[PDB]
């Protein structure tokens, strides 16, 4: 049940991670082509730590 | 109360709500780091 | 099976139902015979107004192996309870009289899942 | 002071009648509630006659005593207040009568506790009033000070209290 | 008869509210 | 016929006020045996009409009744009542009232503007036949008399604050004249009313009886200040008489 | 605090039923009226004198002409009103002189309550009321909440004056 | 109790998270 | 975009005026604040969670989303006793992570996004002025609200059913079957007064008659949805309304007025849309429970209850409504329409039956009497329950009076913004909302009143 | 002049139970009255005696025993209508 507890909270520490980051690399116009490809990976690692969250809730 | 595998979370859930509350204030901060203009 | 214990803590839920089984047998009967609908729809919310939880209580604590069938029937019942207090309501006299016979059946059915 | 000058005949060696007696009617007078310039209303015009009325006579001091003998007082009505509940208590402060509200759970009713009143010096000197009806009455007159008996019809007076010219100036 | 001056009083206002309204001075620029 | 009909159909349409009807214009008759006590089940009692009895400033003069109209609304019906009639040996009828909604307060209203309140009701209400009856029929007068207790009750306040239990028992506002006033005394005096019901109807399938009644009762006294007035009520009636 | 000054001056000397107290509220009622009536019209009439929809930045402390139609306002409130001001200086003096002087009127009759010479009872009404129970108007309701106020109030609101009273005389309607 | 020393730990944190992306983009010249 | 005063002429304070003519961050804005909702949605579910005390009543515990969760059937058994936390956590954690997507949609749209859709293309687009775009719009966003009304039938018919607390045997949660699509009921509903007894459609009594609203509701936006995406607006309607975007916002603000104030009203009054197992009492309820709390406690010492007079002459216990109906007495004569599942069984066609009060009445009757009338939604603004008089021990104020005034007060001032907006509407296609012309000014050409 | 209830309390009910006009909550002060053995009393009114407080039907022994042991808190006057109509006896307006 720990990593389930671990999952959950790299859940909330990257969701705070794409908190910062999200509104500051769209408010960036000089540094888009950089920060473009790591919002969409931030987006796909969110979603997928999501995914892992539901399923670790119903494997617990 | 949560779900027990989500009880160490009790804490942040428990802060959560005001986070709107928040964003009526951020908007000004904005403002006032812009000049009010 | 039964302890004789857990029988005795089964009481709680049985004395409503025995109560509710013969009120049913003696009062709903008539007042459904009798065409009276509006005493037919206040017996089956206020003297029937804890069927639900009696049986939903007697089903939780009974035991674990015949849980399923008792909550079964007795939602069965509830659907012929519901049933029944449609049919008051058009004033229908044989619909109300088939609702209350299949009540009757699925109790009776209920009433024999007992230790 | 009235009370001076009858603990000063009564030591003395005066009975209580007679101690009582030599309270002139002008000192009584000044001790009485209608005559405080406290009372009146900003449109209750006139004459302090066109109150209470005119004044006739004093009569005499009442002293309420329960059924056990308690010599009680009534509690006098403050200058804030137009009602005022009447309540009666003994020489140590506890309240052992009153004139109750709601009668369904009264425990110091003048009923209940017997109050009789007898009266020293003045127009009702050497009387004792048993009856609830007469002691009641005397004990709302109580309230107000010293009792006055009271002409109304002359000026037909209203029954509320004016204030004098000390608070009209 | 209290109620004969109570109706004269109010009569006389809603009657000044009347005339101030309908022969009002005129508001003129000059 | 209000028989078949639900709450939802009656409310709100003043058939709630009214008593129920023998539908069978049957003049039949209820059996009664000359020993026995019989139940009334839901007997009801419509007033219709209403007369207050006026007080003229002269001595001799002719009283008479003059019609007044109800000021409150369809709240003037008396319901649920159980009752017994027994038969005596002679076969006197005795209607006896036990309970239920046995009084309403009514206002009418007069011509002049005096608006009289009274305790309308059939309480402990005794009434007898004329002896020699073996039946309920369209002949069946049960004539007797009721109490009726004072409109105010005991625990009322007047706008001064005084009543009977409760309340001042002096004029409070008037500290020199508090007590030279007798509204400050209250009281509640049990008076008495007389009570007509003729039967013109009977059911004998179901035991059902309906008729008319005249009944004669004093007004509100508002705590003994005034004197009462008396009131005429007219009206039906209904009841059912368990065989 | 204030707020039991204000609820003791109900109950005890009836400061509503004060028609000094009753011109002080119409004065300070009045003078919120024609504070919002004043501000809303001015705002409401004001001359395009700039291009912004923001209507503030239109206006220059030096300038000598008005900022807002007199004329317009004017024909707007004796159409809408029935009558208007039309003359500038008298609308502001008597928007100085409304609440002053219900300030002045109110002040005039706490000097009244100072000696408890109050506008406590209407004799004439307690009179027909003392010698007809059936009599009651929302004047005499109002005499009946300040005795009741009076008499529980008292004991805990005066304590240097050791108020005993005992439950059964406290006045109280049924079953309250 | 530890209880409410989280509550203001995830309070202060969340407090500070937004001005934190108004500070960045304030001092990196940022799309204000 | 200009985002400053020199060059939009808005101020800071109205900056979001800055927006009226830029499609594509006024779409981030619309979709940021939608996040917003949503988040709120799924942060106030997970606190309500966390604070849940299951045995407790949900009225006792500060709970506005959970009651709104159980009335739709999950989590709930018999007399809405809470039998599994885990739907309550889902519908949560779902509305929760989906904001985190609505909002990041929104910033998109906001920051980075084209400022202006019409350049990029012809469907999302719009101009305010084009009246065919705009009743597009709407007919989209009816079909959508067709569909949630019809997910609401789907949900009461086919997917578990709804909270019903006229059920007999009890309030449960029970499949509708026969909802009534009866359209002489269903628009009655809308026919009826906005008074007492009648109540217009705050007094809807049963589930048969609000999912069959739905299913006509559903049908009706669906078809009014593909009506204003396949037409134009009419002359009639060309010529009675302005057509800019704050007219428009306007009319949704008056909308939104009016569903506020019928929002306070219904969960103000109506206990069957908001059970009581949920809500707590009405208020109407808990004076009507106190009457018969007192009616069954003065039975059990033996008072005839029926012939007692009161100290006014009315009957004590028991008295007549205006039309006649057998009612409880005292102040509760005001509430004689009320209807509840603990009461209804004491009714006869006259009003209360006299042989039902006297044997009939069940000791859940009296229980649930006397939880009704402790539970009555009177509290301070600091929940201390019952009357304003009590001292401070009993933490409480009702959900639907919290409920009813949030409702109220929003209701109220989005009337005032309706004013706002359309007034400013209409003066700005006037041409003078920022002021009177000096030159052209309309009063000095108009002859003198008087 | 006095109204009825103050001359009852003049009398022997201002001072102990009065079986035939006492309310039923002044029968808390005995031990095991209130509320069955206090609404016999009430619902059997009115008596004569005191003593026949003893003669209602359908009381138990150990009711008898407990009307026998509190026989001398009890009075009997006049019904009086001002305190018993309307059952002021179970509900006099007092909370
Ligand atoms: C443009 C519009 C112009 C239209 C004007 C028409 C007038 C509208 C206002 C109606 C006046 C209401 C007066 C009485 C209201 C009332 O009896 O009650 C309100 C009624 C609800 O009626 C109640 O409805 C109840 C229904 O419940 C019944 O059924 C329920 C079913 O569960 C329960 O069982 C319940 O126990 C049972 O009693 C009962 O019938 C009650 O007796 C009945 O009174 O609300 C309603 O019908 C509808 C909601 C009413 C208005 C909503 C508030 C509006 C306020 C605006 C303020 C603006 C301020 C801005 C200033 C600037
Ligand atoms: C300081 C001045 C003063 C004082 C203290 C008194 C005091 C007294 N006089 Mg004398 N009196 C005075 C001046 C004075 N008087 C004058 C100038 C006259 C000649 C008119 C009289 C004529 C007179 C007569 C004829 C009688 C008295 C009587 C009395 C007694 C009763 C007073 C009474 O009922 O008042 C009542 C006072 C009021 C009800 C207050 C009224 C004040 C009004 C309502 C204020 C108006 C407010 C205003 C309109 C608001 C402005 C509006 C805003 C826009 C600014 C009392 C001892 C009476 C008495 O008993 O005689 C023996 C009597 O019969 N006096
Ligand atoms: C529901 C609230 C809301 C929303 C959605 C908006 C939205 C918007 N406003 Mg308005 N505004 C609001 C409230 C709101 N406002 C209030 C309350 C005020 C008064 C203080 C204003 C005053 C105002 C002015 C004066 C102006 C706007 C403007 C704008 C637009 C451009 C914003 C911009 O350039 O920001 C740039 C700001 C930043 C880059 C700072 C960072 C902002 C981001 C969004 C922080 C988000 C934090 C969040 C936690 C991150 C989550 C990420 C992910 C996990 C989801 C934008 C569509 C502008 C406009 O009209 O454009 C033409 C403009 O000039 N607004
Ligand atoms: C429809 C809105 C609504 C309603 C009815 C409720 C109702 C409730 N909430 Mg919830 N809540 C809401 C919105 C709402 N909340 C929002 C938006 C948030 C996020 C900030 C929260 C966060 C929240 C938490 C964290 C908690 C509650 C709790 C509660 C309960 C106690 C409330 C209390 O003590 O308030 C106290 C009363 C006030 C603070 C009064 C506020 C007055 C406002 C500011 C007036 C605004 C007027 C007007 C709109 C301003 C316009 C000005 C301009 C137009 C001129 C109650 C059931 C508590 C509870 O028991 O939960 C279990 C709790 O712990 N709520
Ligand atoms: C009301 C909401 C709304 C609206 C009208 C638009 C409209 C638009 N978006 Mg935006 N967007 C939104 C929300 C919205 N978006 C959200 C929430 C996100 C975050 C996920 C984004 C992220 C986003 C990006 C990153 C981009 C756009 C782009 C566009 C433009 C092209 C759209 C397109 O290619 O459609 C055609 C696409 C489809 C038909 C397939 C999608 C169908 C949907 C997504 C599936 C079902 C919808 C949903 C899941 C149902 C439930 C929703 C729930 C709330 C009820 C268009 C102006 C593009 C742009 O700016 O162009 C220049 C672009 O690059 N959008
Ligand atoms: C919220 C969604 C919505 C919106 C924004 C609109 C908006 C519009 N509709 Mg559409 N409509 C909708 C839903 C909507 N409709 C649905 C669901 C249907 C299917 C039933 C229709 C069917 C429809 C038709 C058939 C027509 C419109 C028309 C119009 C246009 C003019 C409407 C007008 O002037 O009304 C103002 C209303 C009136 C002038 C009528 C006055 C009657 C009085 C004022 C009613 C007062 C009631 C009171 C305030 C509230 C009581 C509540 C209840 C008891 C009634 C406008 C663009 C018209 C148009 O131009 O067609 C393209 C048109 O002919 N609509
Ligand atoms: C969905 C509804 C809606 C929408 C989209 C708009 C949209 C708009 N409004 Mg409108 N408005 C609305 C409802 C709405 N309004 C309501 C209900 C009212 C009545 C109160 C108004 C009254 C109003 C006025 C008076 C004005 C606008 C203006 C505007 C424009 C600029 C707004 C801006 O930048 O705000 C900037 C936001 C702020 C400065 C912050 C607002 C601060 C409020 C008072 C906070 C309230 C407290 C809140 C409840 C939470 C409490 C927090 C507490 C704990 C601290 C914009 C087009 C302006 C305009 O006309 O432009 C053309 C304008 O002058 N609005
Ligand atoms: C030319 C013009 C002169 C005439 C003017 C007409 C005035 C009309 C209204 C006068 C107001 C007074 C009416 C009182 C009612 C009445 O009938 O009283 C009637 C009273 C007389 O009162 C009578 O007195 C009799 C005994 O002589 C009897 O007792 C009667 O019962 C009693 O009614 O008249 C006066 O008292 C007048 C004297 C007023 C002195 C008041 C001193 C207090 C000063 C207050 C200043 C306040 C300022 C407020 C400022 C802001
Ligand atoms: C534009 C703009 C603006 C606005 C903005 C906005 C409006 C926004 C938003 C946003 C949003 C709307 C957001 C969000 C988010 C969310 C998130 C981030 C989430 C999440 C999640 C999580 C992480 C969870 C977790 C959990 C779980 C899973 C369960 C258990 C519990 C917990 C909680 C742990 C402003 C005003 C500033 C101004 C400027 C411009
Ligand atoms: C769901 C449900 C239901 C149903 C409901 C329904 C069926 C409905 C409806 C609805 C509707 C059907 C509505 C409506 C409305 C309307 C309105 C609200 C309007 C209006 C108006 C206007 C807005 C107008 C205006 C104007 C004028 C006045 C003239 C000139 C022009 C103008 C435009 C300005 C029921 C109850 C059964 C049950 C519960 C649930
Ligand atoms: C254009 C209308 C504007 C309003 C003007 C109307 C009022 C003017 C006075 C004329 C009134 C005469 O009308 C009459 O008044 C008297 C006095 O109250 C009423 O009489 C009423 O009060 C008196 C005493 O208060 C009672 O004795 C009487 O029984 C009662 O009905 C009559 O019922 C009414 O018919
Ligand atoms: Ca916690
Ligand atoms: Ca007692």
């Amino acid at each position: 049940s720990i990593v389930f507890q671990i999952a959950l909270a790299a859940l909330v520490l990257f969701s705070f991670v794409m908190v910062v980051g999200v509104p500051v690399a769209y408010a960036s116009p000089q540094n888009w082509d950089r920060s473009k490809p790591l919002l969409y990976l931030g987006s796909g690692i969110w979603a997928i730590l999501v995914i892992v969250v539901a399923l670790l809730n119903f494997l617990v | 109360k949560l779900p027990e595998a989500y009880q160490i979370f009790d804490p942040l859930v428990d802060v959560l709500p005001v986070i709107p509350l928040f964003f009526l204030a951020l908007a000004f901060v904005w403002q006032a780091a812009v000049g009010f203009k | 099976t039964y302890s004789p214990e857990k029988i005795a803590q089964l009481q709680v839920y049985v004395n409503p139902i025995a109560v509710a089984r013969d009120g049913m047998e003696k009062r709903l009967q008539g007042l459904i015979a009798d065409q009276n609908w509006v005493d037919t729809q206040t017996y089956i919310h206020g003297p029937l107004g804890q069927l639900r939880r009696d049986m939903l209580g007697l089903a939780s604590s009974l035991l674990p192996k015949d849980q399923d069938k008792a909550k079964t029937l007795a939602k069965e019942v509830f659907g012929h309870l519901e049933r029944l207090d449609a049919a008051a309501k058009d004033r229908n006299g044989s619909q109300a009289k088939i609702q209350y016979q299949e009540a009757l059946a699925d109790f009776d059915s209920f009433l024999n899942l007992l230790p | 002071e009235i009370q001076r000058r009858v603990d000063s005949q009564l030591a003395e060696g005066a009975s209580l009648s007679e101690a009582w007696s030599t309270i002139p009617e002008k000192l009584a007078f000044y001790d009485y509630v209608g005559n405080s310039p406290a009372k009146g209303g900003l449109f209750r015009t006139g004459a302090m006659n066109s109150g209470d009325g005119i004044a006739q006579e004093w009569i005499g001091h009442p002293i309420f005593k329960d059924k056990e003998g308690r010599e009680l007082e009534v509690r006098r009505m403050p200058n804030f207040f137009e009602t005022f509940p009447v309540i009666m208590t003994d020489a140590d402060g506890v309240v052992r009568a009153d004139i109750p509200f709601r009668r369904s759970e009264s425990k110091f009713s003048v009923e209940q506790t017997g109050v009789t009143v007898s009266f020293y010096g003045g127009a009702l000197d050497g009387q004792t009033f048993s009856n609830p009806s007469d002691v009641k009455k005397f004990a709302r007159k109580a309230q107000l000070g010293e009792g006055f008996d009271f002409d109304t019809e002359t000026f037909n007076s209203d029954g509320v209290f004016r204030t004098s010219p000390r608070g009209w100036f | 008869m209290e109620s004969v001056a109570y109706i004269l009083v109010l009569t006389m206002a809603l009657a000044v509210l009347f005339f101030a309204i309908a022969f009002r001075e005129p508001p003129r620029i000059e | 016929d209000k028989s078949q009909l639900t709450y939802d159909d009656i409310v709100n349409t003043g058939l709630a006020n009214v008593c129920p009807e023998i539908s069978s214009f049957t003049r039949g008759t209820i059996e009664v045996e000359p020993n026995t006590k019989y139940f009334v089940s839901d007997f009801c009692m419509e007033p219709q009409e209403y007369f207050v009895k006026e007080e003229p400033v002269n001595k001799r003069q002719k009283a008479e009744y003059v019609k007044g109209k109800v000021l409150t609304r369809q709240t003037t019906s008396l319901e649920q009542i159980r009752g017994s009639i027994a038969v005596g040996a002679d076969g006197t009828l005795t209607f006896k009232e036990k309970d239920g909604i046995d009084f309403q307060p009514i206002t009418v209203l007069l011509p002049g503007g005096e608006e009289v309140p009274f305790f309308f009701t059939v309480k402990n209400f005794t009434g007898t036949t004329e002896p020699g009856f073996t039946s309920i029929n369209s002949s069946t007068d049960f004539v007797g008399d009721f109490n009726v207790p004072s409109y105010r009750g005991a625990g009322f306040l007047d706008p001064k604050a005084r009543g009977l239990y409760t309340g001042y028992d002096n004029a409070v506002a008037l500290p020199s004249a508090a007590d030279k006033f007798r509204t400050n005394k209250k009281e509640t005096p049990l008076g008495k009313g007389t009570l007509s019901l003729q039967v013109t109807q009977v059911d004998g399938s179901t035991g059902e009886i309906a008729g008319i009644f005249e009944s004669e009762q004093p007004s509100d006294t508002d705590l003994g200040a005034k004197e009462p007035l008396d009131v005429k009520v007219r009206g039906i009636f209904y009841g059912r008489v368990d065989t | 605090g204030i707020f039991r000054f204000i609820l003791f001056l109900q109950g005890f000397h009836n400061w509503t039923l004060n028609p000094f107290h009753m011109m002080g509220v119409a004065g300070i009622l009045g003078g919120a009226l024609l504070c919002a009536i004043h501000g809303a019209t001015v705002e409401n009439t004001l001359f395009e004198d700039g291009e912004d929809s923001n209507t503030f930045r239109a206006f220059e402390p030096t300038q000598a002409e008005e900022t807002y139609s007199m004329v317009t306002a004017n024909r707007f409130w004796s159409q809408i009103f029935g009558i208007a001001f039309s003359n500038k200086r008298w609308l502001h003096f008597f928007m100085l002189f409304v609440p002053v002087t219900g300030l002045w009127m109110s002040s005039v009759g706490i000097v009244g309550l100072a000696l408890n010479l109050r506008a406590y009872d209407f004799v004439s009404q307690e009179l027909r009321a003392a010698e007809d129970p059936e009599f009651e108007t929302f004047y005499t309701a109002n005499i009946l909440l300040n005795e009741g106020m009076r008499a529980w109030m008292a004991p805990q609101d005066q304590p240097h004056e050791n108020f005993i009273f005992p439950e059964e005389v406290l006045p109280r309607g049924n079953a309250l | 109790n530890l209880e409410p020393i989280f509550q203001l730990t995830f309070l202060g944190l969340i407090v500070l998270a937004g001005p934190a992306v108004v500070f960045v983009l304030a001092f990196r010249g940022g799309d204000l | 975009g200009g985002r400053d005063l020199p060059s939009t002429g808005f101020a800071w304070w109205s900056g979001n005026a800055r927006l009226i003519n830029l499609s594509g961050k006024l779409l981030g804005a619309h979709v940021a604040h939608a996040g917003l909702i949503v988040f709120w949605a799924g942060a106030m579910t997970l606190f309500e969670v966390a604070h849940f005390i299951p045995e407790k009543p949900m009225y006792e515990q500060g709970l506005i989303l959970l009651p709104h969760i159980a009335t739709l059937g999950w989590g709930v058994g018999p007399a809405g006793e809470v039998t599994d936390i885990f739907p309550f956590f889902v519908v949560g954690v779902l509305h929760l992570i989906s904001s985190a997507v609505l909002g990041l949609g929104g910033i998109y749209h906001a920051l980075r996004g084209p400022e202006v859709l019409e350049e990029y293309s012809s469907f999302f687009g719009y101009d305010w002025k084009d009246k065919n775009q705009m009743t597009n719009i709407i007919g989209y966003h009816l079909i959508l609200l067709g569909c949630g009304a019809l997910l609401l039938v789907f949900k009461a018919m086919f997917f578990g059913g709804v909270y019903d607390t006229w059920a007999p045997g009890g309030g449960d949660v029970r499949v509708i079957t026969n909802p009534t699509l009866n359209p002489a009921i269903i628009f009655g509903y809308l026919l009826k007064a906005p008074f007492g007894g009648e109540g217009w459609i705050i007094s809807v009594n049963n589930m048969e008659d609000i999912i069959g609203g739905h299913i006509w509701i559903g049908l009706i936006c669906i078809s009014g949805g593909i009506w204003h995406i396949l037409t134009k607006p009419f002359g009639w309607a060309r010529r009675a309304l302005i057509w800019s975007g704050e007219a428009y916002l306007s009319y949704s603000l008056g909308a939104l007025s009016l569903m506020g104030f019928i929002a306070s009203v219904f969960v103000w009054f109506n206990n069957t849309a908001y059970p009581s197992e949920f809500y707590g009492p009405t208020g109407m309820e808990a004076s009507q429970s106190q009457a018969f709390t007192f009616l069954v406690r003065d039975q059990r010492l033996g008072a005839n209850i029926a012939s007692a007079q009161g100290p006014t002459g009315l009957g004590k216990y028991l008295m007549r409504s205006p039309s006649g109906e057998i009612i409880f007495g005292g102040e509760t004569m005001r509430f004689w329409d009320f209807r509840g599942p603990w009461l209804e069984p004491l009714r006869g066609p006259n009003g209360l039956d006299l042989d039902k009060l006297r044997n009939d009445i069940q000791p859940w009757q009296v229980r649930r009497a006397a939880e009704y009338m402790t539970h009555a939604p009177l509290g301070s603004l600091n929940s201390v329950g019952g009357v304003i008089t009590d001292v401070n021990s009993f933490n409480y104020v009702s959900p639907r009076a919290w409920l009813a005034t949030s409702h109220f007060v929003l209701g109220f001032f989005f009337l005032v913004g309706h004013l706002w907006h359309a007034g400013r509407a209409r003066a700005a296609a006037a041409g003078f909302e920022k002021g009177i012309d000096r030159e052209t000014e309309p009063t000095l050409f108009m002859p003198d009143l008087d | 002049e006095l109204n009825a209830v103050d001359a009852k309390l003049t009398t022997d009910f201002g001072q102990k139970i009065d079986l035939n006009n006492s309310d039923i909550r002044d029968f808390r002060g005995l031990r095991g009255f209130y509320p069955n053995l206090a609404s016999e009393i009430i619902k059997n009114a009115p008596y004569d005696t005191v003593e026949e407080v003893l003669d209602i039907p359908g009381l138990s022994e150990t009711q008898k025993s407990r009307l026998e042991a509190n026989l001398g808190s009890f009075t009997v006057t006049e019904p009086s209508i001002e305190l018993t109509s309307g059952d002021d006896r179970i509900n006099p307006g007092v909370y």
